[PDB]
């Protein structure tokens, strides 16, 4: 296979194929972020939908001026 | 012209509200469902006979004696998808069902048309629901009725000289 | 020899109990007059 | 087989019918009274045959405001005197 | 021009039928 | 300020958390009580 | 308790008659009271 | 240049040809009315 | 050999040629952007931002260029209607040209990566086999994306180092490119507040940076690596397709409902502004404020800007088009030339009458006039023999206030009916139907077409996601199932746990 | 009613148009008409086509 | 590794009468609530306040005319959550405002997702390819397009189909009159795929059943099959010769035959989905411009297309006032389009 200057420079960033952290690793933390993100999408959705109505948050072309 | 025929038929027979046409629909929708289903389960249970760089179709050779998929596995899947006894383990029974359902349904669709041909029409629930005073309480049937009326009054706008379309 | 309260049992009753309740309701409905 | 008791065994057994000749009619009668007492109407807000219109009214009580819809409906119900 | 096109496409379809029937790859038992 | 609809939002959120929570609790409990036999 | 005591053909005949009765009642109700058009 | 080993031959059998021409011609017959509008 | 629908699978294990293919793709897309922009500049008439803005002309990429601050041409005009501005290099033309050059450079690079595919970089150093470490590539790319998002929000959108973005009044009358400060309060999640867009890109930007560093430095859990087949690039394909259809449904939604990134001066009004007669209410408010301050009726209506009246016209409703009704809105109702003014209907008794407006649902709609309480006073009858409400019977008249016809009154039934026919569409305009051989049938705007295309493609990408998720997860069985599959693995009760041989 | 391509139809609008209501259930073969021009005016093609089709 | 997760996995994936799975946790409650919501609504709940309609058995509707009807147009696209700002936790008011519609639509949707995930899970455990789930992608595209995307492009959930037989017929006729939906080539592909799938289902079933090998002495041939037998139960060779001589072409490859059986209805439904998505924006196949220009100048020019447009115009004017009560339509007798006499 052909080596190149830039190929030699980038080699380490593509040398860890298959490498895993043990067991469940950081899965629970990820899960917490998924829960929070779900909640966020739910929030912005309900804002857009006018099911969630917030003071000073006028969901309209007339938002300000 | 086909669409015309259909629209006018709805107007004059309320075919949608006729149980034979509904049977036709269960028939063709069901036929398709089961077609896609059967297709999918059989495709799902093809015996590995090929490599990934070739079509799985070359794994079956025309006229071979051995079956090309594993029905026991197919049945194993579908029987778990719903429940065991809702699945066919008999290929002959399964294919007979596949034959009979759309065919019987479409027989009913055909008979729907063939009987509405003699003006035994769809269910008529116009003003079926009435309140304590006697006010008409519309149902979805009545909105259907309004559509039918539109169709009725506009079709062949020059063909009628008299108030009732009796044929 | 056989268990009684299984997933299958629960599933069956989640459908069957309301079905009978509802059939009873609708039966009652056939006698309502304006 | 998957280990649960076969249906034909259960429903051809005496005990099943001892239990269900009580429970089935009981549920049936409960549904019946749910309608006949008029409770269904109250829970779901379904008009009785005399509560669709005021005596002289012929206009549908159509809901016309999203956020005051509850109030609109309550006013409609009030106007039935 | 529209009519020419429609009829052309149709004729292409019938010719296609012809080739698909009489000049198909033959099924062979292996 | 907490508008009535934000309170509604919180109620829905709590309701959902309750439903899923009681659900997984019950399923975990059942899975522990009714273990598969191996070996 | 014992499976088989009440024959399956009887359970089927009775349940079936029950279905016929209830559906029959619903069809009666189509001609009377609400939804009857009268 | 040293040859690339990922190369694969490509195939379309006759039945597939007929199927494809059928698809395309019938689709054209369908949509043509709309293209002419 | 390979079936036709599989030809590109030769790239799965060829990272260099896969990169080459992506370069070609990118080149094609950029070449498209350039060509589309050039074509739009070659057909676009910048002469009337009021009644002939871009969204009437079938402009599709021009509004996105405007949205991010490209508003001028080298030829000297701007989409806001200014003259003698020097836009610098980054005119529409400069953008197009830049895209063309990009396209080309990407083509050459594609060629380099295609010929020289066998780089040591793409080989696992331990096995010597081609391999891409996708989780870390992901981290790197996520970091870059993050930096770019952050920088975009903080510099381009703020105007700190950039032009800002398109913002407007609530009625799309005075739009221009402005710097926008981020909104860090709850109103930032208001779709109509632009500052929310800026804050979004800055914050989400930082989040992308952090999560990216995380993904560079922290390896996946073995359990997730095995579960998602993270060694198989097709998994990445599957999830990326999912994210992409998600985003497409989102931009479809914000296009259809309107937002700060889908402004009406660039894309046209929404169907909902028609539905709630938004512009009609505002027009009436302004007219009433005018009468209240002592203005005459004529003066009050002449003070209404033509652009606003034009928004209050169903021909600009994006929900009035047809799938095969091709081209710019102008090909339909014509190039709007002028507002005729507000048509006021009156009967012989002098009571003001109001035309029932056509809802978007109806390709055709009757002509019905009511008094202020909605009582029917006049119509255009179908059957005449029992007509009681003809304009002729009721002596319906029309007087115009504002616009070209200001001060004029027509009493002859044919003409009044004609204006009533036009009044179902709302405010009435003079059109040039000759220039484009306009055929008279409403067409949708770029808003409608964008929304359509993206909702459809999103929906199909749902299938793509399904297909490739399946291929990822069932790779082991995609040439068929185990020929030695034991019937006991599928016969009920043999195993306590489905498919598990250790549970006999 | 124009049904044919040359008389202004496309594939979707086009049809062979049903026989005249004046005929009713009468058998209307080519030879019952005084001319082909007449046969076409009254929709004989519909009858010829559908009967041969149904038989076939 | 033997933590609580894998143990839970163990119990969930037990081979029982009704398989559950991880997918079951989504599917079963959501499908149950969807179905239950539909039955509850059809039995007891009105559409008086949203539509000016009766929609329950309780009110006197029958199986054909009952529905859970869409919310009032004024609700727009409100999710209409029980705890949402419209109903404010009041179940009765929630019922009266059409909350059950969004309940059924959304739970229905998460339920279909659950079902497809179920198809995938079981396919993985049993060791089959997951083509059943892939084929299931079509029903979902239809559901999502018709019940979600379509109303979202229109003014409100009101114009979605109402969950009811008659309500659904009304939805069909509405689509004819307003969208001229039959004219839409995407619908036409839907039709072709449905009718084509049914054709393939019937013709393949009949072909297998009529080229069976004699494998038993019984004149009823169903028992002469064994699930575990290696041999084909019917003659592919005979089927092929038969159709080759009858129709001109014939299958020779069973795997292709069955993939095609997957392809046809699925592709059809998907095409239809694309068309309905178009209708969300009123981006219809309503007209042929050439037709209109000719008919406008030439009053002797008539096609079946023009006839159908007259029909459409009738549907729209005659059904609209009652079907769209929020518009407060009053169409005087004299404006109603009518032909002679009728
Ligand atoms: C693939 C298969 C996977 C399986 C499917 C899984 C199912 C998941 C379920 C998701 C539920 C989403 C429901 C979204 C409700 C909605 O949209 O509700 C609509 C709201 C906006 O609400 C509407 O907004 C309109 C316009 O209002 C605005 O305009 C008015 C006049 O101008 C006023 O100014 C008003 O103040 C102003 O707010 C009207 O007011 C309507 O009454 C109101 O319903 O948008 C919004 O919530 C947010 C819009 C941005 C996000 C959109 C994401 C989803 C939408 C994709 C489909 C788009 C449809 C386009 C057609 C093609
Ligand atoms: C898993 C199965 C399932 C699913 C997917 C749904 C999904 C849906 N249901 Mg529900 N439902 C279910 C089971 C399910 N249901 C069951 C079993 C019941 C019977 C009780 C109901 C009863 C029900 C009703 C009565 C209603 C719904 C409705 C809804 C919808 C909105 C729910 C929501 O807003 O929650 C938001 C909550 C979450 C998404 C949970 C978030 C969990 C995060 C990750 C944890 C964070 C929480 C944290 C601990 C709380 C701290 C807050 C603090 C700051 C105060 C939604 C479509 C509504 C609807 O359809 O209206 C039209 C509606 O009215 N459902
Ligand atoms: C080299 C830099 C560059 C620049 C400065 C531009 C600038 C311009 N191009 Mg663009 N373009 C470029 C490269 C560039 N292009 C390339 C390489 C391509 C080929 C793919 C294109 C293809 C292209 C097209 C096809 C078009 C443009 C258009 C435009 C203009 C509007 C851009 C816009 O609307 O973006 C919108 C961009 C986004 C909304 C980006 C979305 C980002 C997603 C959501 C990221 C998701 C992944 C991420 C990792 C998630 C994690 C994030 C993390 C921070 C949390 C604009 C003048 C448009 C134009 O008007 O044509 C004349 C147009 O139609 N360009
Ligand atoms: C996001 C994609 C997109 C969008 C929204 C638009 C939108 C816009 N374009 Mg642009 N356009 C695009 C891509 C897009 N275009 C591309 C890629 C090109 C290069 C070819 C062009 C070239 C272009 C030109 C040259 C012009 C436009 C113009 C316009 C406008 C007129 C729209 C038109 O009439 O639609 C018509 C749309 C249709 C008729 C729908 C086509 C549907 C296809 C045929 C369906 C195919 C079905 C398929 C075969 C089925 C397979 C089945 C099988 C799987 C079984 C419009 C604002 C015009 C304009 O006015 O600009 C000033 C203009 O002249 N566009
Ligand atoms: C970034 C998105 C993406 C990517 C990278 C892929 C990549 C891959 N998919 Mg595809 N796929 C996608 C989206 C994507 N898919 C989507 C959204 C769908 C649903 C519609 C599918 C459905 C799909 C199927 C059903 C299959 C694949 C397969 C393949 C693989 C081989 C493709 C090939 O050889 O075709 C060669 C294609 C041609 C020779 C001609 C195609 C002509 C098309 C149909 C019409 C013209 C397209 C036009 C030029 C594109 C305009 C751009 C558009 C975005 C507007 C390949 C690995 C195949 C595979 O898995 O094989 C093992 C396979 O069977 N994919
Ligand atoms: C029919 C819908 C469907 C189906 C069958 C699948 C099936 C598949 N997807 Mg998924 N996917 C879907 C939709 C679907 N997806 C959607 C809409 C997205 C959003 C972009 C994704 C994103 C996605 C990703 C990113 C990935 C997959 C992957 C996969 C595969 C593994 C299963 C899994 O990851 O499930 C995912 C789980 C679900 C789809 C269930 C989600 C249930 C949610 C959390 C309930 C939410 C309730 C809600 C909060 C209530 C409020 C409602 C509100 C309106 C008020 C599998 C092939 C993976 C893959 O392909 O591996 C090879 C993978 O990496 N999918
Ligand atoms: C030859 C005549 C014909 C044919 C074959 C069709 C067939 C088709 N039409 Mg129809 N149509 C016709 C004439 C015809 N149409 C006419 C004359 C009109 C008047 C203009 C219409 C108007 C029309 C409309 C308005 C629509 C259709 C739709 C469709 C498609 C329906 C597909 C379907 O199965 O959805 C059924 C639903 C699904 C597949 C969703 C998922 C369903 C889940 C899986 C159900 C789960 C049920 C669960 C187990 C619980 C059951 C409980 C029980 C008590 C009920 C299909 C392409 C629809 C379509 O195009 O959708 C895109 C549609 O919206 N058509
Ligand atoms: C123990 C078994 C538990 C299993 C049940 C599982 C739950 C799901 C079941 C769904 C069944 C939905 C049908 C409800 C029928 C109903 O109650 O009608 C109830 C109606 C009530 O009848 C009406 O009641 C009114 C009273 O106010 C008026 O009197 C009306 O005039 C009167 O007609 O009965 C009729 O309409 C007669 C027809 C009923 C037969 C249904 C037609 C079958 C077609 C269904 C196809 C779907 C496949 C289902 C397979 C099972
Ligand atoms: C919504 C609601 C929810 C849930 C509820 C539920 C879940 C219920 C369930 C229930 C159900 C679950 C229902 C029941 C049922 C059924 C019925 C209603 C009856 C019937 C039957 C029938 C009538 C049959 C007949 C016929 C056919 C169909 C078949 C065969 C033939 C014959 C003729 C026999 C909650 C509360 C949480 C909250 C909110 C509200
Ligand atoms: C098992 C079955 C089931 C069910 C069925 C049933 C339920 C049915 C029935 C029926 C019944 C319920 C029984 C019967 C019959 C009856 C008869 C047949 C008798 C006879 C009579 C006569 C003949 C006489 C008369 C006389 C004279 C004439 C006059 C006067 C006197 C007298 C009356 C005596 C099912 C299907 C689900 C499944 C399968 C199986
Ligand atoms: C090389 C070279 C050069 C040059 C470059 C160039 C010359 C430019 C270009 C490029 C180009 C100028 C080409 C392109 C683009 C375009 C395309 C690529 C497009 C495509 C289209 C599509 C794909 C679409 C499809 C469609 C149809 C058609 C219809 C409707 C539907 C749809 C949408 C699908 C330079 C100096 C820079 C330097 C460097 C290198
Ligand atoms: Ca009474
Ligand atoms: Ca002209
Ligand atoms: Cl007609
Ligand atoms: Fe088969
Ligand atoms: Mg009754």
């Amino acid at each position: 296979a052909r080596r190149t200057w830039l190929g030699d420079i980038l080699r380490p960033l593509n040398s860890e194929y298959g490498k895993v952290a043990p067991g469940w690793g950081t899965t629970p933390l990820m899960a917490v972020f998924m829960g929070l993100f779900l909640v966020f999408l739910l929030i912005i959705l309900e804002i857009y939908n006018s099911t969630l109505i917030l003071d000073g948050v006028n969901v309209s072309w007339k938002a300000l001026g | 012209g086909t669409f015309n025929f259909m629209i006018v038929f709805q107007a004059e027979h309320n075919i949608l509200m006729h149980p034979f046409h509904q049977l036709g629909v269960a028939g063709v929708f069901g036929g398709a469902l089961f077609c896609a289903m059967h297709g999918s389960l059989v495709t799902s249970s093809l015996i590995r006979e090929t490599t990934e760089t070739e079509s799985a179709n070359y794994g079956y050779k025309f006229g071979q004696e051995e079956e090309t998929y594993n029905i026991v596995a197919a049945h194993g899947y579908f029987g778990r998808l719903i429940f065991q006894y809702a699945s066919f383990n008999n290929s002959r029974s399964l294919h007979f069902f596949l034959a009979a359902w759309p065919v019987v349904g479409v027989w009913f669709a055909a008979l729907g048309i063939s009987t509405m041909a003699f003006n035994l029409n769809g269910f008529n629930f116009n003003h079926s629901v009435i309140d304590a005073k006697g006010n008409v309480i519309n149902t979805w049937a009545d909105i259907i009725n309004r559509a039918n009326l539109g169709m009725e009054v506009m079709h062949e706008r020059n063909a009628h000289n008299f108030p009732l379309d009796l044929a | 020899s056989y268990p009684i309260f299984t997933v299958r049992w629960v599933a069956v009753h989640t459908l069957a109990v309301p079905t009978i309740f509802f059939l009873g309701a609708i039966a009652a409905m056939q006698f309502i007059q304006r | 087989t998957t280990g649960e008791r076969p249906f034909s065994d259960i429903i051809t057994s005496v005990r099943y019918w001892v239990i269900h000749s009580i429970t089935i009619p009981a549920l049936f009668i409960a549904g019946w009274l749910f309608v006949s007492t008029g409770l269904a109407y109250d829970v779901f807000g379904t008009p009785r045959p005399d509560s669709y219109y005021a005596q002289e009214q012929r206009s549908i009580p159509l809901v016309t405001d999203r956020f005051e819809a509850k109030q609109q409906v309550e006013t409609f119900l009030e106007q039935l005197k | 021009m529209e009519t020419i096109t429609y009829v052309f496409i149709f004729a292409c379809i019938i010719a296609l039928f012809f080739f698909a029937i009489f000049f198909r790859e033959p099924p062979r038992i292996t | 300020t907490i508008t009535p609809s934000l309170k509604g939002f919180f109620i829905g959120l709590l309701s959902g958390a309750v439903v899923l929570g009681l659900t997984f609790a019950v399923l975990i409990a059942i899975s522990q009580i009714d273990k598969v036999q191996r070996s | 308790s014992e499976g088989g005591r009440i024959p399956l053909w009887i359970v089927a005949t009775v349940a079936g008659m029950g279905v016929i009765v209830i559906v029959g009642l619903f069809f009666y109700g189509a001609y009377a009271g609400l939804g009857s058009s009268l | 240049m040293e040859p690339n080993p990922n190369r694969q031959p490509v195939e379309l059998n006759r039945t597939s040809l007929y199927l494809g021409l059928l698809l395309i011609l019938v689709l054209a017959l369908l949509f043509s009315s709309y293209f002419f509008n | 050999g390979l079936p036709w629908y599989r030809v590109h699978t030769v790239l799965i294990n060829d990272p260099g040629r896969l990169i080459a293919a992506h370069l070609m793709h990118t080149a094609l897309v950029a070449g498209w952007a350039g060509s589309m922009a050039l074509y739009e500049l070659a057909t676009f008439d910048p002469s009337d931002p009021v009644l002939n803005p871009m969204w009437r002309q079938g402009m599709f990429v021009l509004p996105f260029m405007a949205r991010l601050g490209v508003t001028g041409s080298w030829s000297g005009w701007s989409i806001t209607g200014e003259t003698g501005i020097d836009p610098g290099f980054w005119s529409f033309e400069g953008v197009a040209l830049a895209h063309i050059v990009l396209s080309g450079l990407l083509f050459l690079a594609a060629c380099w990566h295609w010929v020289y595919w066998d780089l040591e970089l793409f080989r696992d150093p331990r096995t010597g086999e081609p391999a891409l470490d996708l989780p870390k590539m992901f981290g790197i790319h996520l970091f870059l994306a993050g930096l770019l998002c952050f920088g975009f929000g903080a510099f381009h959108l703020t105007g700190l180092f950039g032009p800002g973005m398109w913002v407007s009044d609530p009625y799309g009358l005075t739009g221009s490119v402005q710097p926008v400060a981020p909104e860090w309060g709850p109103d930032g999640f208001n779709p109509y507040n632009p500052g929310g867009v800026v804050a979004h890109h800055i914050a989400a930007g930082i989040v992308g940076i952090i999560a990216g560093l995380f993904h560079i430095l922290v390896r996946p859990p073995q359990r997730l690596y095995k579960a998602l087949r993270m060694g198989n690039i097709e998994t990445v394909l599957s999830s990326s397709i999912a994210a992409v259809f998600f985003a497409a449904f989102v931009v479809a939604g914000t296009m259809w409902y309107g937002s700060a990134t889908t402004p009406i001066e660039l894309f046209g009004p929404t169907r909902y502004q028609w539905d709630s007669s938004y512009f009609q209410q505002e027009i009436n408010r302004r007219v009433q404020a005018s009468l209240a301050s002592g203005a005459t009726l004529e003066e009050a209506w002449s003070a209404i800007p033509e652009k606003l009246a034009f928004y209050d016209y169903i021909g600009n409703n994006p929900a009035k088009g047809g799938l095969f009704r091709t081209g710019p809105m102008n090909k339909g109702d014509g190039i709007a030339q002028a507002w005729k003014g507000h048509a006021v209907f009156r009967n012989k008794e002098g009571e003001e009458l109001f035309v029932r407006r056509m809802p978007a649902f109806f390709e055709s709609f009757p002509v019905i006039l009511t008094d202020k309480n909605g009582v029917v006073k006049a119509d255009i009858p179908f059957r005449r023999a029992e007509s009681k409400y003809s304009f002729e019977q009721q002596g319906v008249t029309v007087s115009f206030y504002g616009g070209e016809l200001n001060g004029q009154t027509f009493t002859d039934p044919p003409t009044v009916k004609s204006y009533a026919r036009k009044a179902i569409f709302g405010e009435i305009f003079e059109f040039d139907t000759e220039t484009l051989n306009s055929d008279g049938i409403f067409r949708t705007s770029p808003r409608g077409w964008f929304t359509f295309a993206h909702a459809v493609f999103a929906l199909l990408f749902f299938f793509g996601h399904i297909w490739h998720g399946a291929r990822t997860l069932f790779r082991d069985v995609f040439s068929g199932i185990d020929p030695e599959l034991s019937p006991e693995q599928v016969e009920w009760g043999f195993y306590q746990k489905v498919g598990d041989v250790t549970t006999r | 009613v124009s049904g044919s391509l040359l008389y202004g139809n496309n594939i979707i609008t086009g049809a062979v148009v049903p026989s005249s209501n004046a005929i009713g259930l009468h058998f209307y073969p080519i030879w019952e008409a005084a001319s082909l021009d007449e046969w076409l005016y009254n929709g004989g093609p519909y009858q010829l086509i559908i009967f041969h089709f149904l038989l076939g | 590794e033997r933590g609580w997760f894998d143990i839970l996995d163990d119990w969930l994936k037990r081979d029982r009468f009704v398989f559950v799975g991880w997918s079951g946790i989504l599917l079963f409650p959501c499908a149950y609530l969807a179905l239950g919501g539909w039955l509850t609504g059809t039995t007891f709940v009105t559409s008086w306040y949203t539509h000016g309609l009766a929609s329950s058995y309780l009110e006197g509707c029958n199986f054909l005319t009952v529905a859970v009807s869409t919310p009032a147009n004024s609700m727009g696209h409100s999710l209409l959550l029980l705890w949402g700002p419209e109903a404010q936790g009041d179940f009765t008011r929630w019922c009266q405002l059409g909350g059950l519609w969004t309940f059924i639509a959304l739970h229905g949707a998460f339920g279909l997702i659950g079902f497809m995930l179920r198809q995938f899970e079981i396919a993985r455990l049993v060791g089959v390819r997951p083509y059943n789930a892939i084929a299931f992608s079509a029903p979902i595209a239809v559901f999502v397009s018709v019940f979600l995307i379509y109303p979202l492009g229109q003014s409100s959930w009101f114009f979605a189909p109402s969950f009811g037989v008659a309500a659904i017929f009304r939805f069909l006729l509405f689509f004819q009159g307003f969208h001229n939906w039959t004219l839409n080539p995407f619908h036409m592909m839907g039709v072709a795929g449905v009718l084509g799938g049914a054709l393939l289902c019937a013709i393949h079933g009949a072909t297998v059943e009529n080229t069976l090998f004699q494998d038993g002495e019984g004149a009823s041939t169903f028992r002469a099959f064994n699930p575990t037998q290696a041999e084909e139960t019917y003659s592919m060779v005979t089927a092929n010769r038969f159709w080759s001589q009858i129709f001109g072409i014939a299958f020779s490859n069973k795997r292709w035959l069955h993939f095609f059986m997957l392809f046809v209805p699925v592709t059809g439904l998907w095409m239809s989905a694309i068309g309905v998505v178009g209708l969300a924006l009123n981006l219809r196949s309503y007209d042929f411009i050439s037709q209109e220009i000719r008919a406008a100048e030439d009053p002797e020019f008539e096609t079946f297309y023009t006839k159908n447009l007259l029909l459409n115009e009738g549907i729209r004017a005659w059904m609209a006032p009652q079907d769209q009560p929020h518009e407060n339509f009053v169409f005087p007798e004299e404006v109603l389009p009518r032909g002679n006499a009728l």
